[PDB]
């Protein structure tokens, strides 16, 4: 994957968790970031787009940011239902196409 | 068109991740509601960015 995400975070209910992605000048440094959520055994779904907008029907417990070549996703009031693989996506102006992270697995205890 | 309607109209004509029903809807809204042309443009930009994001999701699978 062109983008670098940390592979896994462990957390407990009711906490905040922030996960991040590192990119470079021609992807995150130039283009807005999307977040994709894949719940265990479900198809992936759009979670967030344009850095900080919620995809339709997504919980307001999700928030996102982009600064320089990095982007972040924060989950507030963590719930068992939030255990999932979260993937970052953006356009890359050097490859002229979509690039992705390898995913961050969030486990909830 | 006034200046606001015309600038919103030109941008909306170009948006590649709107379909023609959506595009024509926003252009009718500009015509009907000239004092909210910047609001109409904002709604069209958000929809364009959301449907562009859905393309990244298709690519991902």
């Amino acid at each position: 994957p062109v983008l670098t995400q940390s592979p896994s975070v462990s957390a407990a209910p009711r906490q905040r968790v922030t996960i991040s992605v590192s990119g470079s000048n021609s992807n995150i440094g130039s283009n807005t970031v999307n977040w994709i959520q894949q719940l265990p055994g479900r198809a992936p779904e759009l979670l967030m787009y344009d850095d900080d907008l919620l995809a339709p029907g997504v919980s307001d417990r999700f928030s996102g940011s982009r600064s320089g070549t990095s982007a972040s996703l924060t989950i507030s009031g963590l719930q068992s239902e939030d255990e999932a693989d979260y993937y970052a996506a953006t356009w890359d102006d050097s490859l002229n196409g979509w690039v992705f992270g390898g995913g961050t697995k969030v486990t909830v205890l | 068109f006034n200046k606001d309607q015309q600038s919103a109209f030109y941008e909306i004509l170009n948006m590649p991740n709107l379909n023609e029903a959506q595009r024509n809807g926003f252009i009718q809204s500009l015509k009907d509601d000239p004092s909210q042309s910047t609001n109409v443009l904002g709604e069209a930009k958000k929809l364009n960015k959301l449907q562009k994001a859905f393309e990244s999701l298709k690519s991902f699978q």
